[PDB]
């Protein structure tokens, strides 16, 4: 695909996260559990249901075909009638199927778009204060209570307020 | 060791929807929605409040001249469309033609409501014979004819030229309808209306019409070598109709006045009324729909969605989903 | 300390234009190009260096025949397309009809330019009577009739019969007319042509026509009950014409010989001439834009845009706009 | 957008910024600065005029309507006229205005893939000589002049001549 | 040193392909597929197994009458679709038209076979002379006429009423060809048909024709100023037509039962038979392709790619090629 | 491209590959060599024919002229068939010359997506086990045979079974 992220570094979905389209899985002393992240959701709800909207618009104005009859002397222009109006069912069945090919696929790599970037959105706030694992999990340097995971997701997390304890842990590894 | 973790994902569920793209067929995905409606109820209904006018075996020719096996359609209320078999049973009951019938038949579908008067009486035919009938016109096991215009012929031994004329003293516009019998022989001409050599003369503001009858003979169509041909024209508000004619001439006596214009169709279809209602109508069943696409029929009247020929039109909604 | 740094980043503006997408509407953006023209000026032009014929209240019937109140048009120079409006007050002065109009005005837009030309002199009839004239054809404020044709009658109390001819000697075509008159009764039928029993023959290398007239009772249309019918050919560089007749004939006395072929059309609108200039005219004004799509009218002529029922047309050429 | 650059990861654009589409905002010892990458905004704007170009010409051959006349008893061929045109204009009206609607969102697209390129042009030539801030902006391990700014801006950035200062720098920071 | 490496890239070749992209012209790929037919053979071709019709200077009329120039067509096998040339030398020999003719070609385009019968014997004419001829209808060396209807004249000095009858007992349907003569004068008139007022009328089931001569003066024509003008119909299986006349009346001898209907069409083309074979046929040559689209031309039979007024059909496969 | 990968950070192409699209070219003791990834040219070529033979499929059902004759006083119905014939015959031609430039232009950005999704599948099993070049190579920080380089073209590659070996190499550099 275009992307790299669903079926990709990521391969599945969590069958376990029924909140939204889009969070987070996060695994310390405090148990476990998912979040979903609902701004990124929310931009995703409101971006996929102005697609559906705006094609449905677009056709409402579109040919529509009435009934002529001819006698048996009119087989010239009776056929001139059935070519015209076969003709523009055509044309409108196949503007029809391909658009709807067309924003299948892109709205397939719409979702895929969003992942990428999300999982780009933490990678650039944590820093060298985790490790990328690379199949979309992050093991970081340090203790996170219930309210440090709350501050990425809020994205608010201060860098160097953990710069130090995660300064001593890969010091450590680096024994 | 391990210490705290963090991972990012996606939804996945149990779902087993497919959707299309152009490289790739079949793709399953969480959510989706269906735009295409594929489902009608298969009966003829009300459009809004408003009822059809359904003809059973009766054709357009044969319900406005008034075939005598059409008796149901003598004084029909507005309509919201009208529906017609492919080949009614009863259409022209004397064997002839309908002069440009297939213009009348598009006129017809831009009017919704008709009320039918006389314009002159079968009791005002003081020197003719205003009685014509034909056993190819049956009613009761008996012989009739069309009840809306009249077949004249000899009274005595004689056809005295006829001058008669309509003034439209009503608001509205009339449909008027007449004919000329074309006989078989010399013989059969002088039997009926007494002259050998006679014509039609039809005047109005924009009419100048001449008829003379073709004495010949032909094949026979229900055992008859006859033939009928009709006429129609639209007088206007305030303008006049003018016959004259010594022979073979059949005239009017009931004539429509247009009370209503609007959207309506004629519709072929083999179905009868179901007593339901409906803002979108096709000729094999309606529909009751939000979707914005019908693959039914192409010929509809109503508020609908719009027709493709696609066999599936199913729209990918959520993302794609983990086998 | 702070060491150096390098940034990435994009233009951003003061701009405030709007475009379209599928996912998202109303999307403020840095540079953006409109492609739909909007305006008019609201007059009727030249086609280039080319003048249109514009009739007033003339129509194409009323300008060709040459009704009396039309006399602006007697000799009209090259032109570029033709205005006509929708309803014109002066048409058939004499009620009737004109045959295969709408052909004739088909075969109109192909030509630029007539050169009128006599065929019979009008002080050529010795044995008729060419003098008729009615009150439904006025001129200044007394009876007249159409200054093309001539109407026939009898002389003395005869009408001998006519037999004319014309060989087409031009390396161009003419468009030849002529008519018919339908009396209301036999007295005046023999009041105007004394013989009862009349036709009209026309031969051609192609046409073979026979006309014979219509004698009955209509409405009164401008006080009168009689009709006239008019009629046209094509005579081919090297052919000749036949006409023979004993009464009813309204005889040719000018013709246009073709000598100029091109595009043009006629438009319907009530506007009148400008004193501007313009390479794309439509029915309600001109268009002067460089955009490659408009939204005024369907029906141009000459070099224009192509037409398009949209409100606005624009495409983003720049990036998305910071708040 | 859909590559995370624009409305992403950098915020915003620059007012300061008025030499090009795509660029840099610089500051050492020399002050600060604004600087647009020439390059990459040419084939940009090639890129758009020929889009316009090729969505104008495609165009160029579209129906005409042409007025016709029909009398009182032609009502049939007269609305087979009328439905025939109505039909051809509706066509190619839809025509038009999903091509835009489509364009556009490509042409937004463009320029957001076209930064995030950019980035990455930097980012892969500087390696562990500079810092991702997070924000679009590099931070280097040592100081850059108004000549080494321009190596990676016309891309030959030397990365081994200034390693080792770099290095020294970043060990200095990690004690 | 440098250590062990290992590194990602794509495939090149020595390609010289170009496609074209919305944003950039003449791009070198790796590969592409062409998928536009360019290339005809220049001949008439049977299509499948099937010969055409190939008139040669005969026109359809010619062949259906039996102009006596076109005696090849007397009796032809079945076809797969007719060659006429653009102006076929041998039409209607004497002078007139064909009644509904582009209605009737419009009809020959479902129809693949012919079988020509013999409806009313020569010999069968005992009170009249059934042997007019004509020099504008020359044969070998003398004067003759159409070979499948039969100029009637009169015999000694008479030419009595005709009442002649003919019920179509075949399965199949039939194509009935009849004619009326437009003299010059009343003179003429006299001594070929003596009565001075005739007419023709035919009927059938639903058919009611009367048709009545136009005695005139014309331009010469081939060296005459007469003129025929026929009529068809398709007469059903088990039906009758009937003719009555007094004169001018141009009688059937052969007619047509149609055996084999299907797809056909009338092709234009000067060409000539090239004892070729394919399956797909233009008017200008065949195709034996595998492209889905072709330009050559519009009107095709068989089974053909699609039609389209490109130069140019390539899609990229591969990737873009490096110098 | 949209991706930056073909003529982009990676530089032109190898004609010394001619076993698929894209690739490996592998540098150890056993001599060099150039290698296909079968699996990803596979599915490239799979998606291309399924396009390609879309295009044909959707183009089917198309507008078919028939011949037709009027006389000489039938010129305005004569000019409608006209018209309606070759209207059709600009619609189709709009449609399928169009189809083929949007097609064209996704399915280049098709192998550039598809490149640089092969690139960043190493990326991410290496890590620091070895160096980004910045041109689409890999030097490692351990030696790899003619069985490591496989374990890595098909996705195998044990990381802590090198992250030793590699994690003194790279002190010996930066020290
Ligand atoms: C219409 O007039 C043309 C030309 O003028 C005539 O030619 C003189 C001989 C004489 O008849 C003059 O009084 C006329 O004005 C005429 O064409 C000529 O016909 C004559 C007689 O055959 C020949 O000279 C020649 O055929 C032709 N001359 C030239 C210079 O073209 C037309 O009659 C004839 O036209 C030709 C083209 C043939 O088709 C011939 O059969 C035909 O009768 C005349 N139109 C008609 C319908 O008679
Ligand atoms: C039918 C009838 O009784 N009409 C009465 C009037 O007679 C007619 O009225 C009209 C309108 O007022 C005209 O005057 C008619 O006269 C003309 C005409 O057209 O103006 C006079 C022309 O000279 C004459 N032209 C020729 C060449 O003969 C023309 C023609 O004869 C006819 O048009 C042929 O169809 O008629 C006139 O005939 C009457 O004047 C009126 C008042 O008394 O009352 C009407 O009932
Ligand atoms: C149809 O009958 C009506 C009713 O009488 C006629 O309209 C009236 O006629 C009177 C008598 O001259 C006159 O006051 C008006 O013309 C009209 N009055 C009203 C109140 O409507 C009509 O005759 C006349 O109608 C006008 C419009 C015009 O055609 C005139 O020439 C005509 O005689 C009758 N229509 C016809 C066609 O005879
Ligand atoms: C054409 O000739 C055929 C052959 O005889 C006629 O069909 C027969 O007509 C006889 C006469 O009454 C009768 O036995 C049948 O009607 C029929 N029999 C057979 C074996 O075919 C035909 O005339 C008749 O055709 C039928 C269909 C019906 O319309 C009847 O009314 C009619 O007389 C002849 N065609 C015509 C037009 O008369
Ligand atoms: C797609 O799925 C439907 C579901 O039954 C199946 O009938 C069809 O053959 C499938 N198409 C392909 C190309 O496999
Ligand atoms: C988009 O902007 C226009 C102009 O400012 C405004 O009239 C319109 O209402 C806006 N769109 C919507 C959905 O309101
Ligand atoms: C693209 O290349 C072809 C090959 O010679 C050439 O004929 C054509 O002119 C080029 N395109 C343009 C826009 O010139």
């Amino acid at each position: 695909g275009l992307f790299g992220a669903i079926a990709g570094f990521i391969e599945g979905g969590w069958q376990g996260m029924v909140d939204g389209w889009y969070g987070y899985h996060h695994s310390n002393e405090q148990g476990s559990g998912y979040a979903a992240d609902k701004e990124s959701t929310q931009k995703a709800i409101d971006g996929v249901t102005n697609k559906v909207n705006s094609i449905i618009d677009k056709m409402n104005t579109q040919f529509e075909a009435v009934g002529r009859e001819f006698n048996n002397l009119e087989r010239r222009i009776e056929n001139l009638n059935k070519k015209m109006e076969d003709g523009f069912l055509d044309v409108w069945t196949y503007n029809a199927e391909l658009l709807v090919l067309m924003e299948n696929e892109r709205t397939l790599d719409f979702h895929d778009s969003n992942v990428k970037n999300l999982y780009d959105k933490v990678r650039l706030q944590l820093r060298d204060n985790a490790k990328e694992l690379g199949n979309g999990c992050f093991e970081f340097y340090h203790r996170c209570d219930n309210e440090c995971m709350e501050s990425v997701r809020n994205g608010t997390y201060d860098y160097p307020q953990y710069s130090e304890e995660a300064r001593l842990k890969r010091e450590e590894i680096s024994g | 060791d391990p210490g705290d973790q963090i991972c990012i994902g996606y939804h996945a569920n149990n779902s087993t929807e497919q959707v299309d793209t152009i490289m790739e067929k079949n793709v399953t995905v969480t959510h989706a929605q269906d735009i295409l409606e594929k489902t009608h109820n298969g009966k003829l209904c009300n459009l809004d409040g408003v009822k059809p006018l359904i003809l059973r075996d009766c054709s357009v020719a044969g319900w406005l001249l008034g075939n005598p096996m059409c008796d149901e359609f003598l004084n029909v209320p507005e309509w919201s469309y009208i529906v017609e078999k492919i080949n009614p049973a009863n259409d022209l009951c004397y064997p002839g033609n309908f002069n440009d019938y297939e213009e009348l038949k598009h006129l017809l579908s831009r009017i919704n409501h008709f009320e039918k008067i006389q314009i002159t009486p079968k009791n005002s035919w003081s020197d003719h014979e205003a009685s014509g009938v034909s056993s190819a016109c049956p009613y009761q096991g008996r012989s009739s004819f069309f009840r809306n215009v009249v077949w004249l012929t000899k009274k005595d031994n004689a056809y005295p030229t006829i001058k008669r004329s309509y003034n439209n003293t009503n608001q509205e516009d009339l449909l008027v309808l007449w004919g000329i019998h074309h006989p078989n022989d010399a013989t059969e001409q002088t039997r009926l209306y007494q002259n050998p050599t006679t014509y039609i003369s039809v005047g109005t503001s924009t009419l100048n019409q001449k008829l003379v009858p073709k004495i010949a003979t032909r094949s026979k169509v229900k055992g008859l070598s006859g033939r009928m041909e009709f006429f129609w024209t639209i007088l206007k508000s305030n303008d006049a109709i003018n016959f004259e004619s010594n022979g073979n001439f059949i005239a009017p006596e009931n004539a429509y006045k247009i009370v209503k214009k609007g959207d309506s169709t004629i519709m072929k279809s083999e179905l009868e009324y179901g007593d339901c209602n409906t803002k979108c109508q096709t000729p094999i069943g309606a529909i009751n729909s939000s979707m914005p696409f019908h693959n039914i029929h192409p010929l509809t009247i109503g508020e609908c969605p719009k027709y493709v020929k696609s066999n599936r039109l199913v729209l990918a909604t959520g993302l794609r989903n983990s086998p």
